[PDB]
């Protein structure tokens, strides 16, 4: 019956699902649980470089808030 | 962890792949080709065994000779056989291909395709039923399953 | 970490291609009132594995190639480019976030025609080369509409960034404002990938289509994998382009599930179409492109340049 | 792209059938006719049987004649499914082949239930048919025929209005009426060009003048009109089969003259005369009075005929087989002029060529 | 064998050439590597190869010949050649570029050893090189092909048959120089 | 009587011209063809599960040959050679002589199954139902020589298949 | 760096698959077989489809900046020149069409 | 509710073959998990089933013995294993087993 085609489709579906799921999870693993920063234009890259300096640990995804104000 | 064991299991793997993925080149010469087409048709669906219906001679693993082989045609059949990549097998389908059949005594007919190519399975009938041909294909699968290429290599 | 990401893209791609071969045979089987592979593994789930092993231990074909370097380069180019087409795709996040990702995909696909040309050159056969040239002429012809159609849709998106297509379709699928472009886009992808009813490389009108003809070729498996990776990729691109999935930043997996289903369904429609129609003649598919799609695509490009301006709906640049 | 010359080289299935027949008795030669147009087996048998019955100056009984028309039209369905769907399969439309070959598989069962063979039945013989229909067969033929026109409609849904199919067939291989006649075409190769000819109507045999059907006629003489004619001929065959089922008479199924048709096995084992006639018919065979006939029928592929020469003995002196596909293929060069390579595949399909009959 | 089965027919052929030979095909496949080594320079080695069909006919004629029982035959070709000329001719028929270069046995034994490591038919081995560079014995006390009614086939008449497949894609050919007959 | 298959002139009013334009541009008749293949996808396939399931046959089926006996075990064949005379393929070779007890019996009965066309003429001609074509069709072999049946092979087939052969004869002999 | 690594990985794997696709069959050690510029003639039509593709493809290069061009203040000028380019692309097709540059009959 | 009745039948087939181990045995030997009425068993261990609701051609089937004449036929089955008495029934040459 036609539903015996589904097992092969399910295998295809899992294979196509993995790259998208992996990229999202690896991005959050590598950027402190947040989305990887998007820098398409120099202004965005300029702020990312500034964050890397401001962090004090050389990672742009380490955010400093009002605790650094004084 | 003997070499006999590993060679034995590797034989089973390659034998399994080769028999589970048999791509035929059907040489539809005459009436028997019709029954071959009924083996691909829905009732028997040869494709469900892993036997693709229409495969090019460049990727084929088995040649099915389905019909009378005439003298004028014998050179072209041998040429296709010589161009088949290995491992290659030949199934002779029907009385004409098996031994000449109804036309055995003709001036223009090759008396069995096994004068031209080596034949692995002979399927009798005029024509063999689609089911008879399928039986013969499944017989070839079991013959491939019995192959011992790596065991023989290991004992050379 | 990035090296893991690459392998978590490449390996699943090769597995999807493997099992698409099984899905095609079973879907085509049931539309033909039969089953397709159901003996090698339960529901034929081992059939792709048996075919793969069988092909790689098969003897290489004869005759010898005319050019060894081009004989080896063609399959490398086909498969290398096929995998490269996947790296900017947002699912919902891309492996490589390009500002000009759409243009990158156009550029890389236009290079896929070289494997056809090189394999024809290395075939050592006059007739096989002529077959390759007809295939190239088909491919480049339909590249014209894909580029112009793509440009027309981006006038509603506002940039060449693939992930911006997601934002553009946050309210509504682009297929509604652009269904005429979607129709011609979808057919162009069929003709671009040499799929039925445009599969003349596998047809009956070629000088080399004769069964008893021979020329240097192969490996068959590598070319086959490259082709089917492009079928899936084009249908993934089609979904993103016209059937944009909503993205929730806190639940990216929901995007991926919904996005995967749409891509699968579009891919199944390629199989659906292959089961339904006869094959075009070479001159007739040229006529379809040059005398039907192209005049209408140029007109719709004019319309989609004008429409955002006259409705005050120009999209943002960033 | 253009074809300038088409030179078919045949003989690759020439098996010297005509020379072999001269060494067989008339019964022994009957199975050779199954293996000519091996898609229209029982129609080939009927043609040979009519020719022999004519030289013998005997006629088969009415029930045999209705059985021969019934299975003649079942055979036309077998042939047209093959002709149409392999024509479609060879230009890429593969799916109708599978749907309709399941229908062919069920008509193979009718062949097997009357003869014990799916294809080469050897069932129609000079004098009638070999055996009477098994009980329950006509009911199953009725059940098959009841649903078959729906199967034809599904085929038409795939092809008839399809623009791709029409592009591959319309105005391809146009044949004028005058050329069709002089090139020796027959069957649909004639009716596609508007010629109003059909041997069942004009020179009827068996009981074809007792059944009602219409001859489909084309208007453009191209591949598409010949495709429409074949599809419509399948509908007419169903219409004829419907009348054969209702009008099937009772009685014996082979001529009641034991110097031509063998006696019943029960008679052969009790009567001295029957045993002698059984012995002689299966060894020497019946003698055929000297003479020559050209006998033709409207086979599914066109006019199929035999020029049969008897020298007065039990073996034919000469048997020339007129295969309709022989003249049709001879016209391939004429028809392919001004067309492309892809069109030659369509033209060969529209001619409905089986090399069993072309090469003999 | 002569002690066990005294009436045995022993046939002692020279290197045999033919479609499936490992002689002409051996030299043709040396081209598959740029180097074309040769003990000395292919000199000091004289070869008298015999055609495969000639050996076959000789064997068959031996089965049918009552005289042949208990004898020892030597099957050799008609013409003796220098190993350098033969290989040069082989490359000329195969339309290949011929690049000779000298080597002694010690440097020719390591290449032989290096390919002996293969778990299949080696491309070459020390023993194969030693046999190739063994001069073909002249044994005039033994009967040959002519005693069995077989005419030895010249190599020049059959080289194309064997080496046509090795060509890359006027037939000057240049017949190889033959050592003066005894 | 005859009918035209293609002699309709299309109407040329707006309603009709625009219907044809919609078909051209909106691919409607192409979509219809997709509907038919989709409908088949949801139909049960016609495939049987060979070799666990078998295609139907009838008692008349012409398969592998066999030589039969009387209930006592005596051979039915009395070497009349009607089968050898009628065989269209000359597939039968027979020799005979008086048996030790004086009975008329064959010493050779060969069928070249690669000459045979499986026509069933031999079993029609046989006056004592000695030679028959049984129901077996699954006897393909790996060598050509295995298909050259001698009398021993054919008698073994009779003893092997008689249970089924007798029932099939019982079912069809009144049609003969 | 990442894009270079991705391209290197993709074409490295493609290369390995190709060489093992060419070496793995040599494990079988199959038997030896021992049994096997100028015009084409090339049709002018196949050359002219390639050239037409190129010239149309060059005009597409000029149209690619349209998404950015629509951000300008001089929209009237931009729209006039955008439609001008597409129209000349149509005029090229019309000229080819009406001189039978798109035919395949000889 | 029809979709749930289909799922019930699917799980009812698992019980019909004697549990998961029996269900997988038939699935891998015969690529078919239908449950039918047992019609009989021959002396070699072949089991014959019928289901008259199936369409003609699938209404009768045999599950081959796993060992016949000393041959292990767990995986290697063959249509020639059906003895003549059942051959007539399995090929529908007759109605009665
Ligand atoms: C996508 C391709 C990826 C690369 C290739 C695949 C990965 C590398 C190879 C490992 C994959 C193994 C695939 C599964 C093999 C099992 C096959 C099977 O289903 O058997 C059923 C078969 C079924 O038997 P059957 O085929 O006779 O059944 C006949 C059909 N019926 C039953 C319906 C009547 O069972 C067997 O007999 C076993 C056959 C041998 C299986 C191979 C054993 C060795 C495996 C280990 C090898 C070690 C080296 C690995 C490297
Ligand atoms: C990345 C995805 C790739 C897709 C998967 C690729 C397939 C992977 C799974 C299959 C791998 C099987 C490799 C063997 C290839 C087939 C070889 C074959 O068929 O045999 C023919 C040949 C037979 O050799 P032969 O010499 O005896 O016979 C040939 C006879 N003539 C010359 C006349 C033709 O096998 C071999 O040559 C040996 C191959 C070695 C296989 C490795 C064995 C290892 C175990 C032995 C050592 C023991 C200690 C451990
Ligand atoms: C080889 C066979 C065919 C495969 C070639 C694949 C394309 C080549 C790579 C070009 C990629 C590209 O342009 O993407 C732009 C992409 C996308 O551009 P973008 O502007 O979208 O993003 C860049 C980053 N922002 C936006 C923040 C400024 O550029 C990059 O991602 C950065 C590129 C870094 C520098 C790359 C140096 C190596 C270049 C090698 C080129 C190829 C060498 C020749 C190979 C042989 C001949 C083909
Ligand atoms: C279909 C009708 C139902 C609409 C639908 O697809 O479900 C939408 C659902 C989430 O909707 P979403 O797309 O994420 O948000 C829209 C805002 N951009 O998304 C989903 O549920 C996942 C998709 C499942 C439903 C399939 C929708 C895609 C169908 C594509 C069919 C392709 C047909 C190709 C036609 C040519 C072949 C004939
Ligand atoms: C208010 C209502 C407005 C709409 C009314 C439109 C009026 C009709 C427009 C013209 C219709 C077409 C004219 C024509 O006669 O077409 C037929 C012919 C093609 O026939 P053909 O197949 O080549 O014949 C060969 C023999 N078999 O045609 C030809 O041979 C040549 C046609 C070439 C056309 C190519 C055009 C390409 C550009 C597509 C349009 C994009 C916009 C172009 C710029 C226009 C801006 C206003
Ligand atoms: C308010 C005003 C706004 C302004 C914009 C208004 C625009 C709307 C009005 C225009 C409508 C445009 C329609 C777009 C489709 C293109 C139409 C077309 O070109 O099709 C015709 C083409 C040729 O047709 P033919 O009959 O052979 O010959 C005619 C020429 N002599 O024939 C074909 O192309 C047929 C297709 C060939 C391929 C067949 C195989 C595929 C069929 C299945 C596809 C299923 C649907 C796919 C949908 C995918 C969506 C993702
Ligand atoms: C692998 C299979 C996956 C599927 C899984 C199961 C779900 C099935 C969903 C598929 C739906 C399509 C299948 C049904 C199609 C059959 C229906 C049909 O036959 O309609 C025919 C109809 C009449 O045609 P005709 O007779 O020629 O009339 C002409 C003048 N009235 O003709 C028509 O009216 C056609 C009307 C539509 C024309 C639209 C033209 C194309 C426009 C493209 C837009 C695509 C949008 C959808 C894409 C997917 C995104 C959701
Ligand atoms: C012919 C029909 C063309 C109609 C054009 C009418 C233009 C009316 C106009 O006023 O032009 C400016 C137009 C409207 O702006 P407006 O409100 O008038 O601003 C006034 C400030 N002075 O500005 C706009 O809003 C947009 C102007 C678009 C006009 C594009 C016209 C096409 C130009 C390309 C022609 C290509 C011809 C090439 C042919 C090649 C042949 C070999
Ligand atoms: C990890 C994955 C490794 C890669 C595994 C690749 C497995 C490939 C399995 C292919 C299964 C068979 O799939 C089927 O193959 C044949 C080719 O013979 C194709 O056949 C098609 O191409 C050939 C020419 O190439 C034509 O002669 C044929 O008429 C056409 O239909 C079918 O379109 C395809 O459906
Ligand atoms: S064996 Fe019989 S059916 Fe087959 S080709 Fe010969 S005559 Fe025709
Ligand atoms: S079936 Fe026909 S061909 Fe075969 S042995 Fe009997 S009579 Fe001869
Ligand atoms: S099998 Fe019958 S016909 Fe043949 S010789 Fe014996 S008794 Fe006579």
């Amino acid at each position: 019956m036609w539903f015996e085609v589904l097992p092969g489709i399910a295998v295809m579906g899992v294979c196509l699902f993995i790259p998208g799921m992996a990229t999202a999870r690896i991005h959050r693993f590598s950027n402190g649980g947040k989305e990887k920063r998007v820098a398409h234009y120099p202004y965005q890259w300029y702020l990312m470089e500034r964050d890397r300096r401001v962090s004090g640990v050389n990672r742009s995804y380490v955010s400093k808030g009002l605790e650094n104000i004084d | 962890s003997r070499g006999e064991y590993v060679v034995a299991k590797l034989d089973d793997l390659i034998n399994w792949a080769r028999r589970s993925s048999l791509w035929p080149m059907t040489f539809g010469l005459a009436c028997c080709a019709v029954e071959m087409m009924h083996m691909a048709a829905p009732r028997y669906d040869m494709d469900r065994f892993g036997v693709v219906f229409r495969a090019s001679p460049r990727q084929s693993d088995v040649m099915i000779v389905a019909g009378t082989l005439t003298n004028k045609m014998a050179p072209a059949l041998r040429k296709v056989y010589d161009q088949m990549p290995e491992p290659r097998y030949v199934v002779s389908m029907g009385s004409c291909a098996n031994g000449g059949g109804y036309y055995h005594y003709s001036y223009s007919v090759v008396r069995g395709c096994d004068r031209i190519v080596p034949v692995d399975i002979y399927v009798p009938g005029c024509p063999p039923t689609a089911e008879a041909l399928l039986y013969g294909i499944l017989q070839l699968q079991k013959k491939i399953k019995r192959e011992k290429r790596l065991r023989i290599w290991y004992r050379r | 970490m990035f090296m893991i990401n690459i392998l978590m893209l490449i390996i699943p791609i090769l597995l999807a291609v493997a099992f698409l071969t099984l899905v095609e045979r079973k879907v085509l089987g049931y539309m033909q009132l039969r089953k397709g592979p159901n003996v090698v593994g339960p529901y034929g789930l081992l059939q792709p594995i048996a075919d793969a092993i069988k092909l790689f231990i098969k003897e290489p074909l004869r005759p010898a190639t005319s050019s060894a370097s081009m004989f080896i380069l063609a399959p490398i180019m086909a498969l290398g480019l096929a995998l490269t087409m996947w790296i900017p795709l947002p699912m919902p996040y891309p492996l490589i976030n390009m500002n000009l990702g759409v243009l990158f995909m156009l550029a890389m696909s236009s290079l896929a025609v070289y494997s056809i040309l090189w394999s024809g050159w290395a075939s050592n056969s006059k007739y096989a080369l002529i077959g390759a040239l007809r295939a190239v002429a088909q491919t480049i012809s339909y590249e014209v509409t894909l580029a112009i159609i793509l440009l027309s849709v981006l006038l509603m998106s506002g940039s060449f960034t693939l992930s911006t297509l997601i934002t553009t379709q946050e309210q509504m699928w682009l297929i509604l404002p652009a269904w005429p472009l979607a129709m011609m886009w979808f057919i162009s992808t069929l003709a671009e990938t040499n799929r039925a009813p445009f599969d003349l490389t596998e047809g009956e009108s070629e000088l080399v289509s004769g069964f008893n003809v021979e020329y240097a070729a192969g490996p068959f498996a590598l070319f086959f994998m490259a082709e089917y990776a492009n079928i899936i990729m084009m249908n993934i691109f089609t979904a993103i382009l016209f059937l944009g999935t909503s993205h929730n930043p806190h639940m990216p997996e929901l995007y991926t599930i919904n996005f995967t289903i749409k891509s699968l369904l579009l891919t199944m429609s390629f199989l659906w179409i292959r089961a339904s129609y006869p094959r075009f003649r070479y001159d007739q598919l040229m006529h379809l492109l040059w005398k039907n799609f192209l005049p209408l695509t140029l007109a719709l490009c004019m319309w989609h340049v004008s429409l955002p301006i006259l409705t005050s709906g120009i999209p943002p640049q960033t | 792209e253009m074809v300038r010359k088409c030179d078919p080289h045949i003989g690759l299935l020439h098996r010297g059938t005509e020379k072999l027949i001269e060494y067989k008795t008339y019964l022994q030669a009957l199975p050779y006719f199954d293996r000519l147009d091996y898609v229209s087996m029982m129609c080939n048998e009927q043609a040979y049987s009519l020719a022999v019955e004519k030289l013998l100056n005997i006629r088969p009984p009415p029930r045999a004649q209705w059985i021969r028309v019934l299975f003649g039209e079942i055979t036309r369905l077998l042939n047209h499914i093959m002709a149409v769907t392999t024509h479609a399969l060879d230009i890429g439309a593969m799916t109708p082949f599978f749907w309709m070959f399941e229908e062919r598989e069920k008509m193979f069962e009718f062949y097997e239930r009357v003869s014990g063979a799916r294809m080469h039945a050897a069932y129609v013989r000079p004098g009638g048919v070999h055996q009477d229909l098994p009980l329950g067969l006509m009911d199953d033929i009725y059940e098959f025929s009841k649903n078959f026109s729906l199967r034809i409609d599904e085929l038409e849904e795939m092809l008839t209005n399809n623009r791709i199919w029409r592009n591959r067939t319309v105005d391809i291989g146009i044949v004028t009426a005058e050329d069709a006649l002089n090139y020796g075409f027959s069957g649909v190769m004639l009716r596609g060009s508007g010629i109003q000819w059909d041997l069942r109507k004009t020179q009827p045999y068996d009981v074809y003048d007792q059944v009602e059907f219409d001859v489909p006629i084309g208007s453009r003489g191209d591949c598409y009109d010949r495709y429409l004619c074949r599809v419509e001929e399948m509908r007419q065959s169903i219409r004829i089969i419907s009348q054969c089922l209702n009008k099937m008479p009772p009685g014996e199924i082979k001529v009641d003259d034991a110097k031509v048709s063998p006696p019943k096995r029960a008679e052969m084992k009790t009567s001295m005369e029957s045993l002698i006639h059984h012995f002689k018919l299966y060894t020497e065979g019946y003698q055929v009075p000297p003479g020559a006939t050209y006998t033709a029928i409207e086979a599914p592929k066109g006019e199929f005929g035999v020029y049969l020469v008897s020298d007065g003995s039990s073996r034919p002196y000469r048997c020339k087989i007129k295969a309709p596909g022989f003249a049709h293929l001879a016209g391939l060069d004429k028809m392919s002029k001004g067309h492309m390579l892809a069109d030659v595949v369509a033209i060969i399909g529209t001619q409905d060529i089986v090399f069993g009959e072309v090469d003999r | 064998v002569r002690e066990t089965f005294p009436e045995a027919t022993i046939i002692k052929p020279a290197e045999i050439f033919g479609r499936e030979d490992r002689f002409l095909n051996y030299f043709a496949n040396i081209r598959w590597f740029g180097g074309v080594p040769l003990i000395s320079l292919g000199k000091k080695t004289v070869k008298q190869p015999v055609y495969i069909v000639d050996v076959t006919k000789g064997i068959i004629n031996a089965i049918k010949d009552p005289d042949a029982r208990g004898k020892t035959f030597a099957f050799v070709g008609p013409s003796r050649y220098l190993l350098f000329d033969l290989v040069q001719y082989v490359f000329a028929v195969a339309h290949r570029p011929f690049l000779p270069y000298p080597l002694p046995h010690f440097a020719y034994r390591w290449i032989g050893r290096l390919f002996e490591i293969s778990p299949f038919e080696p491309w070459t081995t020390r023993d194969k090189v030693e046999r190739i560079h063994t001069t073909d014995k002249i044994l005039p006390h033994l009967p040959g092909l002519e005693d069995l009614g077989v005419e030895a086939t010249p190599l020049e008449l059959k080289a194309i048959e064997v080496l046509r497949r090795h060509r890359t894609y006027i037939e000057d050919v240049q017949p190889a120089k033959t050592i003066p007959t005894s | 009587t005859y009918k035209y298959v293609n002699l309709r002139e299309p109407s040329m009013d707006m309603k009709s011209v625009t219907d044809r334009a919609a078909q051209t541009l909106l691919w409607t008749e192409l979509i219809r063809g997709l509907g038919m293949t989709l409908s088949y996808l949801f139909r049960e396939p016609a495939t049987i599960n060979y070799p666990f399931e078998k295609g139907p046959l009838s008692p008349r089926f012409r398969g592998e040959h066999a030589l039969r006996r009387y209930p006592s075990g005596e051979e039915r064949c009395i070497a009349c050679k009607l089968c050898e005379a009628v065989c269209p393929a000359q597939a039968i070779t027979i020799e005979a002589e008086p048996r030790a007890d004086g009975s008329r019996r064959t010493t050779r009965y060969d069928i070249d199954m690669t000459k045979c066309i499986y026509c069933g003429f031999c079993q029609e001609a046989c006056p004592v139902d000695a030679i028959v074509e049984g129901p077996n069709f699954e006897f393909s072999t790996e060598t050509h020589e295995e298909l050259l049946y001698n009398k021993e092979k054919l008698l073994n087939n009779g003893d092997k298949w008689e249970a089924e052969i007798a029932a099939n004869i019982q079912a069809d002999y009144l049609y003969r | 760096m990442n894009l270079m690594l991705a391209l290197l990985t993709n074409f490295t794997l493609a290369t390995l698959l190709v060489i093992i696709a060419f070496w793995l069959p040599q494990l079988n050690v199959y038997s030896e077989k021992t049994s096997p510029s100028a015009r084409l003639p090339f049709s002018m039509k196949f050359f002219l489809v390639a050239i037409t593709f190129l010239l149309f493809d060059l005009e597409i290069a000029l149209l690619l900046p349209l998404p950015w061009a629509s951000q300008t203040a001089n929209l009237n000028t931009m729209l006039t020149m955008a439609l001008f380019l597409i129209i000349l692309l149509a005029v090229s097709l019309a000229y080819e069409w009406t001189q039978k540059g798109l035919e395949w009959t000889e | 509710m029809e979709l749930l009745q289909v799922l019930k039948r699917g799980l009812q087939q698992v019980s019909g073959h004697g549990g998961l181990r029996g269900y997988l045995r038939v699935l891998f030997r015969a690529n078919d998990v239908r449950v039918g009425t047992l019609v009989g068993e021959d002396k070699y261990g072949n089991k014959y089933y019928e289901d008259n609701k199936q369409f003609f051609g699938r209404h009768r089937w045999v599950i081959y013995t796993t060992e016949m004449n000393g041959k292990n036929t767990f995986w290697d089955v063959d249509g020639s294993m059906v003895p003549p008495e059942w051959h007539r029934w399995l090929h529908c040459m007759t109605d009665d087993p």
